[PDB]
């Protein structure tokens, strides 16, 4: 499969330090189940949001439901079955930095997964027994869907 | 090449539109041209009645010297800070500043807040004539605008006495040029 | 009062760490301290 | 005489009038010291 | 107005007559910077006309 | 909702922190408290406390609005095992009714009774050179000594001689500036 | 102050030269001499 | 230690039956008190009641002087959490509503609420829960709506507004919290915060209310109402904010009303609004630049607040302290000295009032501690001692003796001569 | 290219490269620079009278009269000189919206432009282009010549 996480978010704030960018988001977003929170920048001309919207965040390691593991360059003319078929905002990029609350002798509890898709920044802060499958400089896509429950 | 043929469609500029306030700015940098002349009148009023109290360090004449000139710099100072906070992001002036292709906070402030005091030999305007920089102002006058202090941003325009001090403060780096370059020529042959 | 050639006597207070004084405590520190300083403007080194 | 813009800065060059010298090494001996010694892009980092 | 002098003897023709006959010839002279004043008055002589 | 308790353990749980999570109000309902009153016997003491605790937080409309299901966690609260659920609970019942905090906390107690005792005599012992209010700072003479008795001046340490420059530099700025608004 | 630093005080360090232009000292005060001001 | 031991065992080995029997015994022999206590284990009942109880009569038997020392320690532990903090609030409130030496408690219970406000609390719609304020609904929602944004909303003030200068007022206890009037001038007398002029009125009626009308109550009922500072106190307020608010009036301005500034700063609340407007107005660094006199009319108003009020004694001592630990840049080392001269010499006028120990064992604690120059310590004790006469309180001695054993005495008699060495306080110790 | 050429305040400058009127940019309509500057030689060296020698020859072409550029005047400023533009359809300081000349896409930047004095300085590049190789020598010490 690949599914390195999946929860459900509703975006909590907007920018709150001013918009910095115009064509540039950024998002506080606060999970359902696994209380963890994110940090997210989206491009907001292509793929506008609102305050209150709730959307499916499925991160995965492939697109493709075999697992595959694509080289990982441009080739737009493939007939193979995909994830972005049933997604709406999809980026990829990559983790960057995991930062945690580790002490000198015990492991951590809460963990903090960075990742760059190409400017745009991403850091997801939870506790770490859902954020095992990030492991420093790996591919990562988002695969981000509004809800309309 | 990348970066220039990116160039042709992001294009780049600057015009008048990059040197104009918000009219709300302006106000701002009149209010403290104005509080800067009434600290300077007032100043020199106690100096009048003799008040000054002499800097334990310095000659009185150095002292009144040293007090106009902190309150003329933190005028100017203020002002730039104010026109760099009116600034836009899609200002081009701010773009090539921050980008440090060209251009400093300096440049901005005289091109749109004010253009400053005028120096010569790290003095104002010296009394050329008999106890007047020029026949215009009254004998005795210690003022910012009598002794080469520009209130005028360059967008605005100079008046003709500032602007015959703006040229006074303009020679003397001509004239530096010119003797600089002959002096470090001998300090780098007798080097080398 | 004084000496030979020494003008006048600047009483200044040294505001960059290159000037203060620099001492390491007992705990490793550094602590700059500021302290007074004075500066001439005439030379005789032997006397002063 | 036509030069990329990033080499204005080591010449203080300024496209509005100033002229440049160009002397040509006339001995292979000599070519090669250039080559090995004098090629702009191993003048990138100063000793200064 | 706020009395600052009041008691003048002579009055200017038109200040931007301090200028000479090259310098006479930039427009909006006091908008720039004054050693751009200079270099126009030194390359003014130098066009072609 | 759809398993309630887990949501309200997790959202809510943050044992670490014994203060009130944020945007508590935001997190309750009608709806949200008429399912944690069937499932009130299942949760952890912590976020019952947090729980019962926010429910002060809750603007006073939304409180009248749905008092009836805030009185059935309170009771519900009242015969929790944890001592701090029964305290909190006698606290909260008088919330629906009036606002203000049940004053009546003597009953099942003692440990209340004993603090209050013990306080009071210490305070009646200490009625003198208290600690004043910090309101004290703002209200007038008149104002201050109905309020909490007038002001004791400060201890004569030393005897005043003579003024400091205070004294003489406030005379002749007066003066300064009674001659400078008839200019 | 006025040290006069820039490119004369360079060719004064270089034309060794026994009058410079601004001589001074920058003298320390070694004790509690360092700290009271009228003790300095 | 053998106790610590068997604590320790009992927390790495708390399956132990045997341990936990140790622990029974322990309590028995009846040294519970080194059991976890203070901020570790007030999670208990019992346990928080008690040290809880013990911290507050800590606090009461400290007074004025253990003001700034107790008071984090016992607020750090009762702000541990909700419920501690609301056991505690409750408390302070039933006791409150006794005033036999109640008050105290009633300061311990603001500074509580101040303190869990800078920690983060959203603890007014706790203090709102206190107070017969939640009798009313609609006012307690918008207290609590103001005091949770920390802004003075005009439309919210016209709320509460309407309810008061009437008949029917809500107790003197909803508008008497320090929240309240601490945001209100704030946000008032700050230069900042531009009032159109419209419900400024209002908010200068509500302060008045709030401070200079007397309430009177008996048995916690209102009992009668003076309103006799209404009026003067009103028209005090208006003009001095006029006067401070106008910013871009000059300092001769300001200076040309200085009877009628005289005249409205004696008010208790018109001090504390105009020390606050000072306190922003000196803030800036830049503004001793624009300051063209060496001796200012702003200190003669500091010694004007300090010589009339002496409740605002910390205050004038934490902004002198405040202004003499900073190093001032852009300006010349001889006048940095004269400053700090003027500032030791609104020391000495601060310690005239009889506010006299916190001021020397802080000059000490910098003397002793962390060395300032030692010329403005010699000129802070002539001062001192040429302004006051034997006899002499015996902490004050106490206190003012270790900064005389040292620091260069024998430079304190340089010039005087006519009046005798400080000796004479030696000889008279 | 490499001839000098220079405005009335100070911009000099040698010519660079010369494109077609295909390939240079264009309005709207047809119109296409003579001369295209670049924008860093503003900000260091303050000419703003360039600027608004600039923003009035729009106004002097199009209303049809010669525009005043006296020193001191005060019955000019730029913000009359713009309420002037603006009567013409153009945006009031003097920006266009060009199209880039290659690909006939529009630029994400407006461009300022406008009619503006330039002159030709004497200093052409045939009259100082030289080279040697070999030539004529001088007769004291054996050594090439000058000039
Ligand atoms: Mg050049």
């Amino acid at each position: 499969a690949g599914i390195l996480f999946e929860d459900i978010f509703d975006v909590k704030d907007i920018d709150p330090e001013g918009k910095k960018f115009d064509r540039v988001s950024r998002l506080h977003c606060e999970s359902e189940s696994f209380k963890m929170d994110l940090i997210l920048d989206v491009n907001i001309q292509i793929y506008p949001v609102d305050l209150g919207d709730k959307f499916r965040l499925v991160i995965a390691s492939t697109l493709y439901e075999d697992g595959t593991l694509d080289d990982g360059e441009y080739n737009p003319t493939d007939d193979r079955p995909s994830r972005a078929d049933q997604f709406e905002y999809v980026m990829y990029g990559k983790v960057y930095r995991i930062e945690g609350d580790e002490t000198s002798t015990e492991a951590a509890t809460r963990l903090s997964a960075y990742v760059s898709y190409g400017g745009l920044l991403m850091r997801l802060q939870g506790d770490a027994n859902n954020l095992h499958g990030f492991e420093v400089d790996s591919r990562v896509y988002l695969l981000m869907k509004k809800l309309a429950f | 090449t990348v970066i220039n043929n990116w160039l042709l469609i992001e294009g780049h500029t600057i015009g008048i539109g990059d040197s104009i306030a918000d009219s709300k700015t302006y106000q701002d940098i009149q209010n403290t041209i104005k509080k800067a002349k009434q600290d300077v009148i007032e100043v020199i009023e106690k100096a009048h009645n003799n008040e000054l109290e002499p800097t334990p360090g310095n000659t009185l004449r150095q002292t009144f010297e040293n007090q106009v000139n902190r309150i003329l710099n933190d005028a100017r100072d203020k002002t730039g800070s104010s026109a760099q906070k009116s600034l836009s992001e899609y200002n081009n002036f701010k773009s090539m500043v921050v980008s440090g292709a060209k251009g400093s906070k300096i440049n901005i402030s005289q091109v749109i807040a004010v253009v400053g005091q005028q120096n010569v030999e790290g003095k104002r305007i010296p009394f050329g004539f008999k106890h007047r920089t020029l026949p215009h102002f009254i004998k005795d006058d210690y003022g910012p605008e009598s002794r080469g202090f520009v209130e005028n941003s360059y967008l605005a325009g100079l008046t003709p006495t500032e602007f015959f001090f703006h040229a006074m403060g303009g020679r003397e780096g001509l004239i530096d040029t010119a003797v600089k370059t002959a002096e470090t020529g001998y300090i780098q042959r007798r080097l080398i | 009062q004084g000496i030979e050639q020494i003008s006048k006597v600047y009483m200044h207070l040294p505001q960059t760490d290159n000037k203060k004084k620099i001492i390491i405590t007992e705990d490793g520190e550094f602590k700059a301290l500021q302290e007074w300083i004075l500066e001439t403007d005439g030379v005789s080194l032997m006397r002063v | 005489f036509r030069l990329n813009l990033s080499v204005t800065t080591p010449y203080n060059a300024d496209f509005d009038g100033d002229e440049m010298n160009l002397h040509l090494p006339q001995s292979l001996e000599t070519r090669a010291e250039i080559q090995e010694l004098a090629m702009v892009p191993r003048m990138i980092v100063t000793p200064q | 107005e706020v009395a600052y002098c009041s008691t003048y003897t002579h009055c200017e023709i038109h200040p931007s007559m301090i200028l000479g006959v090259c310098a006479s010839i930039i427009p909006f002279p006091d908008h720039n910077q004054s050693p751009r004043n200079t270099y126009q008055s030194a390359m003014g002589k130098q066009a072609m006309g | 909702e759809s398993d309630t308790g887990l949501w309200l353990h997790n959202k809510l749980g943050a044992t670490d922190e014994l203060w009130a999570p944020p945007s508590i109000a935001s997190l309750l309902t009608a709806a949200v408290i008429d399912n944690i009153r069937l499932c009130f016997h299942g949760l952890s003491s912590a976020v019952k406390l947090k729980l019962l605790l926010g429910t002060l937080h809750l603007p006073r409309r939304t409180v009248d609005e749905m008092k009836g299901a805030l009185m059935e966690i309170i009771q519900l609260a009242s015969l929790d095992s944890d001592p701090w659920v029964l305290m909190v609970a006698d606290i909260l019942k008088s919330f629906p009714d009036t606002g203000s905090l049940n004053l009546e906390l003597e009953e099942q107690n003692p440990n209340v009774q004993d603090i209050l005792g013990e306080l009071r005599e210490k305070v009646g012992e200490c009625e003198a050179s208290a600690m004043l209010p910090l309101e004290c700072q703002y209200l007038n003479k008149n104002a201050l000594t109905t309020l909490a008795g007038p002001l004791t001046p400060p201890v004569k340490h030393f005897q005043l001689k003579r003024k400091p420059k205070s004294a003489t530099l406030r005379a002749e700025l007066l003066q300064k500036s009674t001659e400078t608004a008839q200019q | 102050k006025n040290v006069t630093l820039g490119v004369p005080r360079l060719k004064e360090l270089i034309n060794i030269s026994k009058k410079p232009k601004t001589p001074s000292l920058t003298v320390f005060l070694l004790g509690q001499s360092a700290r009271d001001a009228e003790r300095a | 230690t053998w106790r610590d031991l068997f604590y320790k065992l009992a927390e790495a080995h708390p399956d132990c039956l045997m341990l936990n029997f140790t622990v029974k015994l322990i309590s028995d022999a009846g040294y519970q008190g080194e059991i976890t206590s203070v901020s570790t284990a007030c999670q208990q009942l019992e346990v928080f009641s008690r040290v809880l109880r013990t911290s507050l009569a800590t606090i009461l038997d400290g007074g004025e002087e253990n003001l700034e020392k107790n008071l984090p320690e016992f607020a750090k532990m009762v702000c541990h959490g909700e419920h501690t903090y609301l056991f505690a609030q409750a408390m302070m409130s039933v006791l409150a509503q006794e005033e036999q030496g109640g008050s105290a408690v009633r300061r311990i219970a603001q500074e509580v609420q101040r303190f869990a406000q800078e920690k983060g609390h959203d603890a007014s719609q706790i203090t709102l829960a206190l107070g017969t304020a939640a009798s009313y609904p609609r006012a307690c929602q918008a207290l609590g709506a103001m005091l949770s944004k920390g802004a003075l909303n005009p439309a919210d003030i016209t709320v509460l507004f309407k309810m008061f200068t009437s008949m029917d007022p809500p107790p003197v206890e909803l508008i008497r919290v320090p929240a309240f009037l601490d945001l209100f001038m704030q946000s008032l007398f700050k230069p900042g915060a531009r009032i159109n002029q419209d419900h400024k009125h209002k908010y200068i009626h509500i302060l008045a209310y709030a401070a200079s009308v007397v309430e009177t109550w008996k048995k916690n009922k209102r009992v009668s109402i003076n309103k006799d500072e209404l009026k003067s106190t009103s028209k005090a307020v208006e003009t001095v904010h006029n006067l401070c608010c106008n910013e871009n009036k000059g300092a001769s301005e300001l200076v040309a009303e200085l009877s009628t500034l005289y005249q409205c700063i004696r008010f208790p609340v018109v001090a504390m609004g105009v020390l606050k407007w000072v306190d922003w107005t000196v803030s800036e660094p830049r503004y001793f630049q624009l300051q063209t006199d060496h001796t200012p009319v702003h200190l003669a108003l500091l010694d004007e607040i300090s010589t009339c009020h002496q409740l605002l004694h910390p205050q004038v001592l934490q902004l002198l302290v405040k202004l003499f630990e900073t190093e001032h840049s852009q300006l010349d080392v001889m006048e940095q000295l004269e400053l700090k001269k003027t500032l030791l010499d609104r020391m000495v006028h601060l310690l005239s009032r009889g506010y006299v120990l916190p001021v020397v064992s802080y000059i000490r604690k910098c003397l002793e501690k962390l060395d300032t120059d030692i010329s403005l310590i010699r000129y802070f004790v002539t001062e001192v001692l040429d302004v006051i006469a034997p006899p002499y309180t015996s902490d004050f001695v106490q206190l003012f003796l270790p900064i005389l054993e040292n620091d260069s005495i024998a430079g304190t008699i340089k010039t005087e001569g006519e009046h005798d060495p400080v000796t004479e306080f030696i000889a008279h110790c | 290219i490499g001839d000098k050429f220079a405005s009335r305040h100070g911009q000099k400058g040698t010519c660079g490269i010369q494109y077609r009127q295909e390939d240079m940019p264009f309005t709207c309509e047809g119109i296409t620079p003579d001369i295209i500057i670049n924008p860093h030689a503003i900000p260091s060296r303050m000419t703003i009278g360039h600027l608004i020698e600039c923003l009035q020859g729009k106004v002097s072409a199009n209303k049809g009269e010669i525009g005043d550029a006296t020193p001191f005047n005060d019955a000019v400023n730029v913000q009359k000189i713009s309420n002037l533009l603006s009567d013409y359809g153009y945006h009031l300081r003097g920006n266009e919206v060009l199209y880039n000349g290659f690909t006939g896409r529009k630029i994400t930047s407006q461009i300022f432009i406008g009619p503006t004095y330039y002159q030709r300085l004497k200093h052409m590049v045939d009259d100082k282009i030289h080279s040697r190789a070999r030539g004529p020598i001088q007769i004291l010490n054996r050594q090439p010549m000058e000039g």
